[PDB]
């Protein structure tokens, strides 16, 4: 049989500034839908090497990547008119190993919680003027 | 030098074959019916604590207007899934149909039962009432592709049999460094027109 492998996650240097769980959604342009991504855990994470900071987050249960970007000053946190606690933003997606241009949302447990982690995300982006 | 294992997933038609599969791929749910046509094969990947595995699942039609000579694309299998609904007492009744049908073909393969949209509170086929397992030594479960519940457990079983280790774990997949192309301002401006429709558009967990 296939051999033990060493556990690698790829978050190794870095650490967590924000993790909460929540649903993602990614808009599907061909049929002009919102579909379920995953939930789990979204995280912003900092690179203690190197400093850069990206947006991580995988689904439970399988395990699997369903957010991976880097965050920028372009991306915009916008509301949706169908929710009191979710935003969307645009971004360069790295989850499948491929980078894909991706409309994405996130959907939190309270209202307040969403405003939280807007307040966390745009902290970042201002100090990514720096 | 990829450890691969062909899966067929039958059942009859209705059961949640499709929607289950693309919940595991994208995370989705799909709630349109649409019948699938023939065969489609799908890649799944799961990393393990012993490297990662590909099932590549052999998406089935339940309808019997496609079953002149089903047998052929059991060919080769190394694992199977039979799915029935248990709000639909006729997807069990034929269940034992399924199995019969694989191992003529198959012989000695692990199979697992899975009791699909255990979400819905009418349930018509009741717990005590599914014994066709205990009967062969099949592994079954109660899932839900809609609620995700259990829906990650038929291949973890399978894994284990099929690599020979009951002490196999799913494992959290690597997450790479992205590149350093990202959008730029004008392109992600582009985008925020082109797809503006996303932001009136109800999100599906609305419901
Ligand atoms: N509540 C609930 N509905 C489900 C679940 N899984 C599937 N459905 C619904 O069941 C319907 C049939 O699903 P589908 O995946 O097409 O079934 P299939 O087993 O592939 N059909 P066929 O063999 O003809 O191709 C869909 O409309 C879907 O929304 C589940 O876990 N819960
Ligand atoms: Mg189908």
């Amino acid at each position: 049989m296939p051999e033990k492998v060493e556990l690698v996650t790829g978050e190794e240097d870095e650490k967590v500034l924000y993790s909460q769980r929540v649903k993602l959604f990614r808009f599907d342009a061909e049929v002009s839908q919102w579909k379920e991504r995953g939930l789990g855990n979204l995280k912003i994470l900092k690179n203690e090497v190197n400093g850069k900071l990206r947006m991580l987050m995988r689904r439970e249960q399988v395990l699997k990547v369903c957010a991976n970007h880097w965050i920028t000053t372009t991306m915009n946190l916008k509301p949706l008119s169908g929710s009191d606690r979710a935003w969307m933003w645009l971004a360069s997606d790295f989850s499948d190993g491929d980078a894909k241009l991706e409309q994405l949302a996130a959907k939190f447990k309270t209202p307040e919680l969403a405003e939280e982690f807007k307040q966390k995300f745009e902290e970042c982006q201002r100090l990514l003027l720096d | 030098p990829q450890v691969q294992f062909k899966l067929v997933l039958v059942g009859d038609g209705g059961t949640g074959k499709t929607t289950f599969v693309k919940r595991h791929l994208t995370g989705e749910f799909e709630k349109k019916y649409v019948a699938t046509l023939g065969v489609e094969v799908h890649p799944l990947v799961f990393h393990t604590n012993r490297g990662p595995i590909k099932f590549n699942v052999w998406d089935t039609a339940g309808q019997e207007k496609f079953g002149g000579l089903r047998d052929g694309y059991y060919i080769q299998a190394q694992c199977a899934i039979i799915m029935f609904d248990v709000t639909s007492r006729v997807t069990y009744k034929n269940v034992p149909n399924w199995h019969r049908d694989l191992v003529r073909v198959c012989e000695n393969i692990p199979i697992v039962l899975c009791g699909n949209k255990v979400d819905i509170k009418d349930r018509k086929v009741k717990a005590k009432s599914i014994v066709f397992h205990r009967k062969k030594n099949l592994q079954y479960y109660d899932i839900s592709a809609k609620s995700n519940y259990n829906f990650e457990k038929p291949f973890l079983w399978l894994a284990r049999k099929l690599i020979g280790d009951p002490n196999l774990e799913f494992v959290a997949m690597p997450a790479l460094a992205p590149p350093e192309v990202v959008m730029d301002p004008a392109l992600a401006a582009q985008y925020e027109h082109d797809l503006e429709v996303a932001q009136t558009t109800a999100l599906p967990d609305e419901d």
